[PDB]
């Protein structure tokens, strides 16, 4: 899978002839291959069908949710853990079995989290299972001189190969004959209109070629004959998903926080056990204790519960998607909308509707507008006039397509409609506002009709008169509006008939530019009452002579049309672009196509000009201007082959709505990299298969539900099921949001990791009996504090997120120095002398004065000292003085609760005041209620100081930490007033996370 | 007082655990209201 | 980064900040942990006001009083070889400190010790748990009440032919009165003779059924002769209102014991504020495994 002969640009062997191509491949171009010949190449090189994916299986992505990278330091826990029970085991008798506890419930913490991520990445696949419907299909191949259909899996290379208008082109074909053949180029070149595929070549690429059937392509209207020179993977499309498949993922910017955080967590782990380290080799203690004392301080400052909150939090904001039918992959994908800074967009099927519509129409010296959006939202056009019937009549009657049979269900513009894009535009707009075609044409019988010629450029019909009480004949005829200009004489104006003076003549020149220039298609409708005295109601009109006047006729108006944008397409675009989102455009479209839909969307804003325009308001040469005054720039395919990296580099650097036409697959795939070059996130938004290399390469790939292909859906990361595009801005908005609250609910977890080691810390050094307890500790980082760090992710908005900037990677990151400085140096001091608070109460109250407790962990530990003298002389047995530090530890556990109380409160606002935002969050309440019960409930159930070794308070005790977390919520609030009055100030560059 | 001094050395944690668990009830209580008080 | 991020010379800075930047956070830092350590140092004087110096507020995680012993079993094990002396050298240097403290030269003169009845008797109450009447007055324990195991005779105490003592004690209480079983008919087979109602009684033998056989006579000494200890050194005024105090003992001497084979021995005492514990071994009880092998 030669990766750089897949990166080059399609070549081909199209500039041939009919000779040197049957003489290449081998073939008749009359009676085609043989039977034998053509199983002797079936059996050669492979069917005409692209190779299914590299099938995952399940337990590959079970295993692959069990490792990452916070998983892998939590595994590295639960190994460091029982290493040191085994230390225990061989080096002392009666080894504590704490350590083997808190490793069995770490792995279980991993497994438990890998059963949830994975589950929720197979219903999204299931979900996406239930959209591929692949029903066979069957093409026409001509051997041994006749007509077969064969399954399309059974085409080879060099057969003849007939197609018809509604037909999908099997392999690619080289056209040797065609009857006014029309493909639909959409998908894999992206033009939006049907080009005629004619025998004859025109253009050096073979994408614009005529000579050249695609795969995956279909014939709108015609039938032609043509010898299969590409099949199998070897095809173009083929070559594309092979190289869609053949690329790499990438790292999201969610997950490279995650790992600087991780190195963070294990700078400070692995520096505070070192040292602490020397520190007990120099006051005495042997080795064998020290290494199991760098162990426990190292383990001890890993975040055990904050994968699980991690994880949760990530799942809640991806229903919130699921709700408004916006589906992602992956989990993390849910962050890199908000993060993204440049969007690059296709314009086919993404940043338009890729279907005609009506879109202005010429009537009474005046230009209307229509409305061209999907559901109908907008403006009528003034119903009101006889000059607008008479268009109606025109347009309704001189038109051959019809709707398909059975679609009385769908609406009136996503029907299916036999026939060319024209008339179906114009048969849509009238059975729109003028109600049922088909009575309008059966109320009024047709004649005779002379069809399109290509030297008459018109169509015209004859047709009864319905008026019962004119029995004459009506004429109707459309066609170019130069041709049909020439052969008028009248206008109706406002009903009335007048002259076509030289003053109406350019009122209909200037309304053809304006038309024209808004990249819009007009045509022009006129209609003639043949006089029933010189043609009377029984003389038949044969279409052979001159039996009807080509001139003198009556004009009535013209009439545009042109593929219109989808609904919230412009509103979502400036929204994007209020966010600072550049939006660069890149399609493989006509730029003159281009430019004007990125002018009617936003990217190309209004007042912008570009180098060709100067030129031409000056009527100077190009050459002459200076680059630097064009804010936007319309960069050509044909161009940007010949393009250096600096240049590409300079080009985005330079313009700041940059609109790419006429550019290849490949090329895109070119135009994301040159943006990731500097150092911003890339989204690509789009729809087909050359979008396929570019979404996947993209920071996140976002594909269309409805009118997207196949392989771009499999290739991308983010899915619109309903194809609307203001779920971009929704995710924009999203992805921000759930930033701010894991930082929240980060400092949270980590605050309390301070009153959590510093009771060991004082016992090493101090000699104090033990504080905090293991099975205490287990029951804070994973019971009580998992509820509020999970409620954390409800907090709505502070300021407006869609005004401020897009985050800078390279400087402003999730977890810094000055969250830090917070939960390790501030909040989680106080809780940690709250808890030696209620500590030494305990102690006192009991017998042991604080005097006395320094000192004596090494009798106080004894297991055969049944005599340890207190304060007051009283003397105390082993059990006895361990039920006193167990219920010590109780309410150091208890201690903790009430400290977290103030600290969930001032970790719901990073800047705004409490009594500004509010307590509006109905989960935060719940998490602080059942924080309490659950507390109160492992104290006094009876058999806990049994199970768990937690013995009851006595309820003076439960208020020995009220004043600590009340002293927190006031340095908070001080806190969160000097950055409001003060911006830019110490306690913003201090302390402002 | 004197040498039938017995009560100095009792402690009634058994009214003690069922009021702290009448209390830790009553919370649990209060905050499922407080939870689903909007989703009726 | 790694010389940068260290020391760079155009912006004048080491680490990341300048000069004036480590010094304004430094003295933040300094003055903010200076202000958490007064105020917890306040919350902590606050609890000293609260607690008085003569009694412990709680006394309810020390009301069944334990019973501990002199040696000092690692795991409540007595093994010693009658021949190797460096084999019983840690059992007579606890004994040794536990009686050094019962010396007569430290019990002289009328302060603050007074000599008590040579014969078990009652309570004496010397008022209540204050400071008004100076320091109350201990009663005197002497050496020589403990007749085979004193060490002033035979300093190793037993230890040297086969013949230990054990000098049990029980746990210094603050206020607490021992009672004991009266003389109904309801009390066990073994303290019906000797009745003193004045002595808490202390008796061993074996755990298990079979082991009754080889522990041979256990022979109690004690204040009277008797196998107890007199309520007359009761109760206990703590520390502060009674330093100079001696607790009763109790020896025990294990004759006729079996060689070469692991005895089984629950001492145990018996009494109405006296309750024992299946999980804490002390609590009233103890127990101890003897092997002289020799
Ligand atoms: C409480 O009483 C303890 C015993 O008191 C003795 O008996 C009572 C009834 C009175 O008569 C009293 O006057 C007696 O002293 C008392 O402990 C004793 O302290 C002395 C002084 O240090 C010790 O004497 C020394 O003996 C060693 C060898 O000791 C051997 O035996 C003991 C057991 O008894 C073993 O533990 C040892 O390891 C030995 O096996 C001598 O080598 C040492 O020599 C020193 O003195 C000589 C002159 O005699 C000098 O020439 C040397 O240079 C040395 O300076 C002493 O003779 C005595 O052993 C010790 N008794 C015991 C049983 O340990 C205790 O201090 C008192 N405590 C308080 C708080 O009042
Ligand atoms: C029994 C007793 C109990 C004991 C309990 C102890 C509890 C432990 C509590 C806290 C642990 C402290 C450990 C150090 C934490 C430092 C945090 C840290 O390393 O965070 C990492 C940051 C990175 O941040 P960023 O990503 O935003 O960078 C972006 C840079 N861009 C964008 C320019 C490229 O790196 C930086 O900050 C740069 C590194 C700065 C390192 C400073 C080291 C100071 C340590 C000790 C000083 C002691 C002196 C005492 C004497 C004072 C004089 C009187
Ligand atoms: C000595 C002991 C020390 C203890 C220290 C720890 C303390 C930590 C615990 C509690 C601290 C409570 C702080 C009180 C803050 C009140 C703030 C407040 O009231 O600000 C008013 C807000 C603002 O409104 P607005 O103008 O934006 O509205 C606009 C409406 N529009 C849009 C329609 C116009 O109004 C709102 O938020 C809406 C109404 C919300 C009402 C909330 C009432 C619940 C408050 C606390 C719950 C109790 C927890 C107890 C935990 C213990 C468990 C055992
Ligand atoms: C929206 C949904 C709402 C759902 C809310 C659910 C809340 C559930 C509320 C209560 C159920 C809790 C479990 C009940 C346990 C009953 C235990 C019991 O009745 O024990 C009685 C006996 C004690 O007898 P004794 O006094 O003679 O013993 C003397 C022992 N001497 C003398 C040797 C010291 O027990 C013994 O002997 C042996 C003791 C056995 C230990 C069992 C304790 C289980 C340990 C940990 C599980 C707790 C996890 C926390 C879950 C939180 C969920 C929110
Ligand atoms: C959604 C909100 C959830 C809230 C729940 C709170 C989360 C709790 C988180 C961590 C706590 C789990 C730690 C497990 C501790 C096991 C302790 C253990 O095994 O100790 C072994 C002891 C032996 O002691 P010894 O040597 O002194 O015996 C001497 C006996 N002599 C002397 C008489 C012979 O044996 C005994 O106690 C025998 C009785 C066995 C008791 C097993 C109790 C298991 C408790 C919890 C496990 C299930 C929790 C699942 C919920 C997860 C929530 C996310
Ligand atoms: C905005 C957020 C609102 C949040 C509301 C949450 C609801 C709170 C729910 C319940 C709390 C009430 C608890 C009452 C329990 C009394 C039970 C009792 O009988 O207990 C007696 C103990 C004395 O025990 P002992 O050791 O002396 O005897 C032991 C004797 N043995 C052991 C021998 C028996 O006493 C005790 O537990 C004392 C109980 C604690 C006293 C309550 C203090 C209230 C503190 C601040 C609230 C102030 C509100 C001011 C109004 C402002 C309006 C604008
Ligand atoms: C032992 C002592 C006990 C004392 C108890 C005292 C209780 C006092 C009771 C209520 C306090 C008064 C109500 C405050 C209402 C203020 C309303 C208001 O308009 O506020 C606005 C200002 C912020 O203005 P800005 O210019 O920064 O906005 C900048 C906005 N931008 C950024 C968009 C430009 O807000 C502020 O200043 C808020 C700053 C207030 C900080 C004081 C905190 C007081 C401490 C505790 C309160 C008690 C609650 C807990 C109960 C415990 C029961 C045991
Ligand atoms: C049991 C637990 C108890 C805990 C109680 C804790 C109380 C201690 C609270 C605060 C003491 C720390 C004061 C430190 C003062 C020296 C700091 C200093 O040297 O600062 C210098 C700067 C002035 O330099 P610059 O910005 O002009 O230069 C620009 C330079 N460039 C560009 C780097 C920004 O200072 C500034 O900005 C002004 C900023 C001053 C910091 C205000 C912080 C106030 C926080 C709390 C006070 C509230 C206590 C409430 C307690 C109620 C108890 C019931
Ligand atoms: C949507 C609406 C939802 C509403 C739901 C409402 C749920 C019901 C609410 C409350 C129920 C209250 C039940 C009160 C039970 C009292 C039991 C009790 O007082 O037992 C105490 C004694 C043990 O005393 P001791 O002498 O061994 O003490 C030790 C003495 N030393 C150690 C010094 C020797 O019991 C014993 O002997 C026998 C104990 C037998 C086992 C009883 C099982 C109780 C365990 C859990 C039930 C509590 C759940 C409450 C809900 C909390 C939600 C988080
Ligand atoms: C000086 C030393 O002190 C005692 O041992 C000490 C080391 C070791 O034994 C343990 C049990 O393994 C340690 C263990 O290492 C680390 C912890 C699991 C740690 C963590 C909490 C957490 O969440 O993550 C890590 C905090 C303390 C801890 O909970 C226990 C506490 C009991 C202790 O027993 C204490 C013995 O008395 C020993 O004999 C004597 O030599
Ligand atoms: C101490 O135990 C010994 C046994 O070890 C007792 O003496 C034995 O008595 C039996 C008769 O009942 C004789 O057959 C043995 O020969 C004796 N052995 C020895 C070594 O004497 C002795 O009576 C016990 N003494 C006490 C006071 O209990
Ligand atoms: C919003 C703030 C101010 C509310 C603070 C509520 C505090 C004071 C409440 C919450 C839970 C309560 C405790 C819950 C349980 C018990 C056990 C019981 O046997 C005595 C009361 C006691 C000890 C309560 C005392 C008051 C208490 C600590
Ligand atoms: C708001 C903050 C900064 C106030 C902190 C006040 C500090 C400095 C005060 C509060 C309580 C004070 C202590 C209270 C009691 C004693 C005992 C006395 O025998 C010596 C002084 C000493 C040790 C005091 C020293 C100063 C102290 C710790
Ligand atoms: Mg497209
Ligand atoms: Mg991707
Ligand atoms: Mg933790």
């Amino acid at each position: 899978d030669l990766d750089e002969l897949k990166k080059e640009v399609s070549m081909d062997d199209h500039k041939l002839s009919l000779d040197e191509l049957h003489n290449k491949y081998g073939t008749d171009l009359t009676r085609g291959l043989t039977n034998a010949r053509a199983k002797e190449i079936l059996a050669r090189d492979g069917p005409n069908s692209l190779t299914p994916p590299p099938t995952t299986p399940e337990w590959i992505k079970f295993c692959r949710q069990l490792f990452g990278g916070f998983s892998i330091l939590l595994w590295i826990g639960a190994i460091l853990c029982f290493l040191a029970y085994g230390i225990q085991a061989a080096t002392e008798d009666e080894p504590a079995n704490d350590n083997l506890y808190l490793g069995v419930v770490l792995s279980t913490v991993v497994i438990v989290t890998g059963c949830f991520s994975y589950y929720q990445e197979a219903k999204s696949s299931r979900i996406m299972d239930s959209f591929k419907n692949m029903v066979p299909q069957q093409a026409l191949v001509i051997r041994d001189g006749e007509k077969s259909t064969i399954n399309a899996e059974f085409v080879v290379a060099g057969d003849l190969v007939e197609v018809k208008g509604g037909d999908r082109i099997p392999a690619d074909l080289r056209i040797i004959s065609a009857h006014g053949c029309k493909v639909d180029n959409s998908s894999l070149t992206g033009e939006s209109e049907p080009q005629t595929r004619s025998p004859e070549f025109s253009s050096e690429n073979p994408l614009e070629t005529r000579n050249i059937a695609f795969f995956s392509t279909n014939c709108v209207e015609g039938t032609a004959r043509g010898v299969v020179v590409y099949t199998g993977d070897r095809t173009v499309m083929g070559r594309i998903a092979t190289l869609a498949s053949g690329l790499e993922v990438g790292r999201t910017p969610i997950a490279i926080e995650i790992e600087h955080f991780i190195h963070i967590i294990t700078g400070v782990a692995v520096f505070l056990g070192v040292s602490f380290f020397i520190l007990s080799l120099i006051l005495g203690y042997s080795w064998l204790e020290a290494v199991i004392f760098l162990i426990g301080i190292i383990v001890a400052n890993v975040p055990e519960g904050l994968l699980a909150t991690v994880t949760v939090c990530l799942t809640l904001t991806a229903k919130r998607m699921a709700r408004k039918n916006c589906l992602v992959k992956n989990l993390e994908a849910v962050e890199t909308l908000g993060s993204t800074s440049t969007i690059c967009s296709d314009k086919t099927g993404t940043l338009t509707q890729n279907r005609m519509t009506v879109a202005h129409m010429w009537f009474d010296n005046q230009i209307h507008e229509a409305d061209t959006t999907e559901n109908q939202s907008g403006a009528a056009f003034d119903k009101t006039s006889a000059t607008w019937s008479a268009l109606s009549r025109i347009a309704a009657l001189c038109n051959r397509a019809v709707f398909q049979a059975g679609q009385d269900n769908v609406p009136i513009l996503k029907r299916s409609v036999a026939g060319d894009a024209s008339e179906s535009a114009l048969l849509k707009c009238i059975e729109l506002c003028c109600g049922s075609v088909q009575g309008m044409r059966d109320r009024n019988p047709k004649i005779v009709e002379i069809p399109f010629n290509s030297t008459n450029k018109y169509q015209l019909s004859i047709h009864e008169n319905e008026k019962s009480s004119e029995s004459r004949y009506l004429l109707v005829m459309k066609g170019a509006p130069e041709r049909i200009l020439d052969r008028c004489s009248t206008i109706l104006l406002n009903g009335a008939e007048e002259p076509l003076k030289e003053d109406m003549k350019e009122a209909f020149q200037n309304a053809y530019l304006e038309l024209g220039g808004l990249g819009e298609r007009v045509l022009g409708f006129c209609h003639f009452a043949l006089p029933e005295d010189k043609y009377n109601e029984g003389y038949p009109f044969d279409a052979d002579e001159p039996n009807f006047p080509t001139t003198d006729l009556c004009f009535v108006g013209l009439m545009a049309m042109i593929d219109p944008p989808r609904a919230a397409v412009p509103d979502a675009v400036g929204k994007c672009r209020s966010a600072g989102i550049k939006v660069i455009m890149v399609t493989g479209d006509h730029p003159i196509t281009a430019k004007a839909i990125a002018k009617g969307v936003g990217i190309i804003s209004e007042g912008n000009e570009t180098i060709e325009d100067i030129a031409a308001r000056l009527n100077i040469p190009i050459g002459q201007v200076n680059p630097r005054d064009a804010k936007a720039c319309v960069v050509h395919g044909s161009d940007l082959k010949d393009l250096s990296t600096e240049v590409l580099d300079d080009i985005l650097h330079y313009h700041t709505e940059i609109v790419f036409a006429r550019t290849s697959p490949q090329q895109k795939l070119i135009i994301v990299e040159g943006c990731q070059r500097q150092g911003a996130i890339v989204a690509v938004t789009g729809d087909g298969v050359n979008d396929s290399p570019a979404l996947k390469k993209a920071d996140i790939g976002v594909a269309m539900g409805i009118s997207g292909s196949d392989v771009s859906k499999q290739a991308a990361d983010m899915i619109l099921l309903d194809d609307n595009f203001a779920s971009i801005v929704t995710g924009v908005e999203e992805g921000r949001l759930i930033f701010d609250n894991l930082k929240k609910s980060i400092a949270y977890t980590l605050t309390s990791n301070i009153p959590e080691i510093t009771p060991f810390l004082v016992f090493i050094i101090g000699n104090v009996p033990l504080p905090l307890g293991t099975v205490t500790i287990l029951c804070i980082d994973l019971g009580t504090d998992m509820v509020p760090a999970i409620s954390l992710a409800y907090e709505q908005a502070e300021s407006d997120i869609m005004k401020r900037q897009p985050r800078n990677p390279k400087t402003d990151k999730l977890v810094n120095e000055r969250l830090i400085s917070m939960a390790y140096g501030q909040i989680g001091m106080i809780q940690a002398l709250g808890g030696f608070f209620s500590y030494f109460v305990i102690l006192a109250e009991n017998g042991f004065l604080p005097m006395d407790l320094i000192g004596k962990r090494v009798r106080w530990d004894d297991r055969w000292i049944s005599d340890v003298e207190d304060s007051f002389g009283q003397q105390w047995t082993y059990e006895q003085r361990k039920i006193v530090e167990f219920t010590c530890h109780t309410s150091f556990f208890i201690s903790i609760v009430v400290v977290q109380w103030a600290d969930l409160i001032i970790c719901k606002t990073r800047r705004n005041s409490i009594f500004q935002q509010g307590m509006k969050n109905k989960i935060l309440i719940f998490g602080l209620f059942e924080e309490t019960a659950l507390a109160a409930f492992l104290s006094y159930c009876p058999g806990t100081d049994v199970a768990l070794r937690m013995y009851p308070l006595k309820p003076s005790w439960w208020f020995c930490a009220f004043p600590y977390s009340l002293i927190i919520f006031l340095y908070d609030e001080m806190r969160r007033f000097i950055i409001r009055r003060s911006p830019g100030g110490w306690v913003e560059q201090e302390t402002y996370y | 007082e004197g040498p039938d001094n017995d009560e100095r050395f009792t402690y009634d944690y058994y009214r003690l655990r069922v009021v702290g668990l009448i209390v830790a009830a009553v919370l649990c209580v209060i905050g499922i209201i407080i939870l689903l008080a909007g989703k009726c | 980064g790694w010389k940068k991020f260290l020391w760079d010379s155009e912006k004048k800075e080491f680490l990341g900040r300048t000069g004036s930047s480590w010094f304004k956070i430094f003295l933040f830092y300094l003055i903010f942990y200076g202000c958490l350590a007064g105020i917890f140092i306040g919350t902590i004087q606050v609890l000293l006001l609260t607690l008085s110096d003569f009694e412990p507020k709680y006394q309810d995680r020390v009301a069944p009083p334990g019973l501990s012993h002199a040696p000092y079993a690692i795991k409540t094990e007595i093994s010693f070889s009658i021949s190797n002396p460096k084999s019983y050298e840690s059992f007579v240097k606890s004994m040794h400190k536990l009686m050094d403290l019962y010396n007569e030269s430290s019990q002289a003169g009328n302060s603050p010790f007074e000599d008590c009845s040579d014969t078990p008797a009652d309570y004496i109450k010397r008022g209540d748990l204050d400071d008004s009447q100076g320091q109350k007055k201990a009663c005197r324990f002497s050496r020589m009440w403990l007749k085979n195991c004193s060490g002033l005779d035979d300093t190793t105490y037993g230890y040297a032919e086969g013949k230990p003592c054990v000098v049990a004690k029980l746990n210094r209480i603050i206020g607490f009165y021992p009672k004991p079983l009266k003389n109904t008919t309801d009390l066990p087979e073994e303290l019906q003779a000797n009745y003193n109602q004045y002595v808490l009684p202390l008796r061993c033998a074996a755990k298990r059924e079979e082991d009754r056989e080889k522990i041979g006579s256990i022979e109690y000494f004690g204040l009277g002769g008797y196998a107890g200890f007199p309520l007359q050194y009761y109760p206990y005024y703590g520390k502060r209102l009674q330093k100079k105090y001696l607790q009763p003992l109790l020896a025990i001497q294990f004759t006729n014991l079996t060689q070469n084979m692991e005895l089984r021995i629950e001492c145990k005492v018996y009494g109405e504020n006296i309750d024992y514990s299946e999980k804490d071994r002390f609590r009233g009880r103890f127990e101890v495994k003897i092997e002289v092998k020799s």
